[PDB]
């Protein structure tokens, strides 16, 4: 487990993004927290992005999962997230699974992508989703 | 209404008389400089042309005495008449009885006919030796004949079309604008900044190093300041304040004017410079364009960058499980840099967003104020 | 309130007692000029003249430094009485003992009567020869009498109106300002730059041009950096940044001075020039008169612009239709060059709207929320 | 449609040509600059590799003359194209002929094969002696011959995507922007502006130092700005316009040459200057994450400064009620500090907030207005 | 949560040995400077000194790479933690062996002991008269030990608390922020700007200094540019670009250095006038309070101009009625200056109600929001 | 009368007051000129600066009352408006009437203003009104 | 036709301006693309500006209609648009037909201008409009 | 009592702050005072300063509360101000009563603060309000 030094700042960061201190980081929380910061975040992206290390699917924050980010967020160069979006461009379309096609279209900018939709499609559905691409991408 | 007419007719005779002012005020100074040209080497001071040329020089200042009198008669006439007034005396205040006797004093220095002489000693530049020389005394004469070229402001003041236009009073007299000299010059200073910062340049190069080597050719027997191209690169140099080199004067009327122009090119170059500056920032209208094509440029490699960080991913995938361990972590080392890449472009595709939304900030605002109506 | 009647009477005795200050300050400073110039030619450092002008700067300054301590004296009492303190020692802290004892010092330097002599070897310019003279002691004293100028910045925060003003000071606190001499310092840069910075470089010219002739003319044998006019001209091209010519300093005093006058100048004429800069720029209610007068000349511009394309439009046709060949293509090379000019004043008019719309953008946003109250 | 085809044609050919025209306009300066160095020492005027070498920049010129001749041609056939003209002649206007013979002009200066000379005075610098010398006639035709780099930019203008995409053309037409070498310069001194004066600045120092040593290497037998590393100095030095040293030009090419690189480094260095301030400035996102760091700070030192006030105060208030003096008055001492320093930090926390809401004010506006909708 | 714990013990070690680096990085710099300078007068290279110093530098140049290899040995287990790599080869790309060689190759030059010279011919300035001096040939591996500072900037960036704070970190995340060495760079600009740019220069004033005057030691026997303080002095008019004055270095090393403080110096002081004219500028705060004074000193201006022009409109209408008429007309002259300086203050009181309209745009714009809401 | 080109100039700036060339300034065109300007003019402060020259009181600016109100404004310093100027400031109450307290209040910043007051007084009302000032002015 | 090469670029600027793929360009695309470049269009000045190329009137521009466009407008100058200006600045009433007083009234700034109206009235309705100006241009 | 021309200072800077002249500074006059000088103070703000000086109670500024408020703030420094936003600052929690366990708080950034809590409380209500802190600092 981490030293008491680390623990105490990551509870303090915790505490920085916890305004009520009751544990958990409400959606309202890290919102009013990214509109001090000059942005202006949405509703649903807001919840799209506390969904992203909420393990335990509960709706909040608690210091666990915030580690656990900050463990992914304290390099330089996260790697998840590149692969996230690079599958978030592939699907133009954004209903989460790329098809085909976009896979032709995505070369263009034959046999060795039908190689990688063969490797690519684990479960045999037809088509490649986020896991499937992680997978890939390791 | 009566007013309306004296004023107009006043103003046209000012304006008239100004520009004879000018015709006669440059014309003393060109004959000045052929006379100084000509009395070095063509003929003497003693000479019948030198006695002919400096009394065309005299009888210029005469027409143009007379000529600055009758203009400032006009501007009592044009006092009296704006301010209701019928007494002369009442105009002549101390302000106006000294700039009048100002003016006449400097338009009245001029080279007068007949030869006179005076010693001038002055210390040579990088020796610190004494030269004494018997110099003319028209010399000292000559040099404030430049003076009468602020005749060229009076002229473009009453030559400006806002000055006297009925459409550009109105208006101005709305929003308590005052149309003086100094809104001349910041007018100008707007439409055309370049070419006043131009044409002033070169109008003080031409005459500093002309002073320069009228001055310093009593004192220089080398041909080294008192070359006409000579003093052109030293009042250039000076101007960009690089340095002296080795035309440094000999007299302190070159050091005076090596310092008029230091200073008057400390702040020329610097204005020059923001001039150029907002002259090479695109407008708001060329801006979004250049935003919008760099848009679907940050798109279009967005979309290749992220297809080299699968096209590595799948190969450094297949090199791992078809016992390859070289290639699989030499395109691992590429899968690495596909994903920096493909990183550094989603960055600088997201500060363009950032500075689309920073310049499209207030548009928008009226777009919505608008709906709400 | 007691302590309002109190603070007031204190602070009438601190701007008497800096006013005496720089009374003595000042004339220990011009008796040390005047004694200097006299002791070189007009008499001796063993003259009674010389003793008798340097006992008037050494009881000058027993008087300034009584001045200084009985100031100091009052600043203590005014600490007391604003921090509610009854005992002197607590308002003794290390900044301020370390300052007051800092004054005394700069204060008390001044030339000591009596004949002292040093050596004095400097290295020639542009030669790199010895040149050992015997110098006075008084000239490294005299220079450092200069650093009494502080004292006119004192003299001009204890005479400033919103120092001691109860409205400003009311106001100020409602605002949580701090009223000190670098809020008088910022208030003087935007009320007038212009005679701030024209005062403090006029002022130091004469300073370091004085200091630089008093320095190099022990070593100075040819009148070239010992001369006043000669140094006066070596201050200001350092200033501009020019260069030194021939007159490079024989001493390390004289290099000194010039140092301190390129670091200052390098800022003082950037300075200046953002001063004329802002005072070139035409104000707002300037620009909307400007605009609305250029918007009516290309308005009256396009018109005739778009008559020329007609006009040459129509030639055009009619050699064409009429058998006509050179004249035909005389007037299509006309009318394109029309229809060129006639585009360039319409887009130079589109970009007038754009500037106008630019700068009336936050003020039609008021109109619109006044309407919806 | 079919003039869509044409005019893509003709562009293909006029950026073919010009591609052409900077290979034999480069290749003739560089044979020039070989000829140049090797006629002084390897071998002479009257040699046979004289004759070939200066065949070749001849042979080049006649190459490069008659890519400038059709590529003019081709600009008459695009200009037919657009204008919807039939005849050649309608494209012959003032300045299209004039800019014509202008480049045939420059183009056509090049060192005539065969040995001509003529008598080169000069006075030398710092020396003011005169310096004669039989000089080559193919100097003063080798320098014009680095006028071909206009050349440069128009193969950079005619190689731009956007001069030409389909995209860029119909997005700025809607904008009404002019797509010419000016908006070309515009947008490179946006995206990339300190590569572009990198590049300039460190072409011009190879360009003028070989001018100045070729210019002064017939009255230079010191090997002073004869030296190719001498000559670099002294074009750097002037560049920053620190001055000449010892390395004043002894030619008036020379002196031309460093007023040139004077001009220049006097914008150059001032736009450099401004790239690096607007870079080492924060961004908007930057300075959000700076403030909101900052405001953390600021409340943990606001709560260790009153801790001080409270922990000074009670060893004040302990050692007063203790008959404590000396102690007493310490501790009052480190109170009245604690608490200046306490107000202190709670000033500069002040200070953020004012920051951070004059950033984040019209972003907060436009919140507003969307919960109005 | 593993790698949390080992990637924040690589990087203690990392900063640890970052601060040993920098210890015996200036440890050899500091022995290399007093070697040089002892090795001039006070003993020779042949010297058991000589040997016994350079021995020191020797054997703190193996530590200090062992040192850097150990640290890039760091770098590379930090960058496996980082990516998740269990091989050392993933780490190993051409622009970090690149760096790792370049940093072992700039840190590796040293005076190696033994003595070695060489034959050192330089033309002094001033005169271009060669000078032929047997040299040591540490005096070309002393000066590039001074590039180990960049040690410096590793050590600033791995003591920087936000470069490994976990708040930070995260703030920074959400905002898509780059912890780099540049964006140190760009905070230290924005918190202490004065303090970063006065620390280099007086950094760089010693440095350079005694690199010239190390270099010009050999060729200088009239101690000019070998004398320290008058290097010091070349070095500061350099960077200001004033000149070079008699101190033109003899050397190409300390041309090269000047050439070197010069473009440091066109930028540093440029820099420099930017932080101070942002530091007399008036806060938002300051200028409500200067304008709320301004408005009230106005108001009262106004008050005594205009009884002035009732005072001296009332005068003059007694005496017109009273038959007097040099009276009269005195106040009549006395009557319009009044309502000159009348309409003065007026109008400078109108331009102050535009500016405080102005700064107050769009606070009252959130207060019209507020309203609706 | 004025000469043709001075005609023809007033002319110009007349419609250019006059937007839809009825021949009067009607009080709408003169403050959208004004907005034009960047100036806010509120509709009292409009009606009040439109009739200081409506000679004829119809309410709007004909011909002969811009050609007059531009002989006024053709000048430099225009004293009709620096006295209107000073009045005004003279009158803190602000109901055009300067009353005697105010005459001695605005001295100190007794008997000569008793004769000013005196000798102003033209018709006997007991105070000082605007027609008085002027009339004392010149 | 045009080669392989310019057809790919055309239709890259097509569907920049077709956002939706359905092959024409609605007023919306184009209200929105141009407000994307900091214009604010009117609905009236975009149907005006979007049926000055429809041939066919059908109310959307296809790609035949957005090539005819382009070749319009890939010249530097147009000359169809400088002739409609002038014809628009001409015309101050606004209503489409420029009266032979305004015709008088451009060239103050006799029997050549009646020439000119009488062979620029191609059709003979008494006075000049779009097509006789650009017959006349011609 | 202060002199005359103190006196007179003091009344022009309270006119300054009254509008009206009634001889009260109503929190209207001291809002729209603020306002002016780019701030913008809340009504509780308002209230809560006005009646920081208010001895009477009476809610409003007559003139001896405005000398003695600027006796106050006539001086560089104002001890009164700095104690009481060091003891704000101590309240975490906002109702005025600074908690035993607070101050053990601020002390980590046991029976020396025992020690002054007991020499603190004065009345033995067992904790400490702002007279028992003012008391302490004094
Ligand atoms: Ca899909
Ligand atoms: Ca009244
Ligand atoms: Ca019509
Ligand atoms: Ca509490």
């Amino acid at each position: 487990q981490l030293t008491e030094e680390q623990i105490a700042e990551f509870k303090e960061a915790f505490s920085l993004f916890d305004k009520d201190g009751d544990g958990t980081i409400t959606t309202k929380e890290l919102g009013t927290v990214m509109r001090s910061l000059g942005q202006n975040p949405t509703e649903a992206e807001l919840q799209d992005m506390i969904n992203e290390v909420d393990a335990d699917g509960n709706g909040t924050i608690d210091f666990p999962e915030f580690l656990t980010m900050m463990a992914r967020k304290m390099k330089d160069t996260d790697s998840e997230e590149e692969i996230r979006e690079a599958f978030r461009v592939f699907d133009k379309d954004g209903n989460g699974y790329i098809s085909a096609a976009e896979l032709r279209h995505v070369m263009t900018n034959d046999e060795e992508v039908d190689e990688m939709i063969r490797e690519a499609d684990i479960d045999g559905d037809g088509q490649v989703n986020y896991e499937e691409f992680v997978q890939m991408m390791t | 209404l009566g007013a309306l007419r004296r004023r107009r007719a006043l103003f046209e005779k000012r304006k008239r008389l100004s520009d004879y002012a000018l015709i006669f005020g440059m014309f003393g100074i060109v004959v000045m400089v052929i006379e100084t040209e000509l009395s070095w080497g063509a003929y003497d001071k003693a000479s019948l042309y030198s006695l002919a040329l400096k009394c065309l020089i005299s009888l210029s200042t005469i027409i143009l005495l007379g000529l600055i009198i009758v203009y400032h008669a006009r501007e009592i006439q044009l006092f009296m008449v704006d301010n209701g007034a019928d007494d002369w005396r009442i105009a002549m205040t101390y302000e106006r009885i000294f700039f009048i006797c100002l003016e006449i004093l400097v338009c009245a220095i001029h080279p007068i006919p007949g030869n006179y002489t005076f010693t001038w000693t002055a210390r040579l530049a990088f020796s610190y030796a004494p030269s004494t020389t018997t110099a003319d005394v028209d010399i000292i004469l000559s040099i404030p004949m430049f003076l009468r070229l602020y005749l060229i402001a009076r002229v473009m003041l009453l030559h400006s079309k806002l000055f006297t236009d009925a459409s550009s009073r109105s208006i101005g007299a709305l929003n308590k604008i005052n149309f003086n000299t100094r809104f001349v010059m910041k007018t100008l200073m707007t439409i055309c900044p370049g070419t006043v910062l131009l044409v002033f340049s070169i109008s003080l190069w031409i005459i500093a190093a002309w002073t320069v080597r009228a001055c310093e050719r009593y004192h220089d027997q080398q041909d080294v300041t008192s070359n006409f191209l000579g003093a052109m690169w030293l009042i250039s140099i000076t101007f960009l304040s690089i340095g002296y080199g080795d035309m440094v004067p000999n007299t302190y009327c070159g050091k005076g004017v090596c310092l008029l122009t230091g200073i008057m090119g400390a702040g020329c170059t610097a204005l020059v410079v923001a001039v150029v500056a907002r002259k090479l920032e695109l407008t708001k209208a060329e801006k979004h364009v250049h935003n919008f094509m760099m848009d679907i440029q940050y798109t279009k490699e967005m979309k290749e960058s992220a297809a080299r960080v699968l096209q590595e991913a799948w190969m450094f995938y297949k090199h791992t499980r078809r016992k390859e361990s070289h290639a699989a972590r030499r395109h691992q080392r590429k899968l690495l840099a596909a994903i920096n890449a493909f990183r550094q472009v989603r960055l600088k595709h997201r500060k363009l967003r950032e500075q689309v939304n920073s310049m499209v900030d207030i548009s928008k605002m009226h777009m919505i104020l608008y709906d709400l109506q």
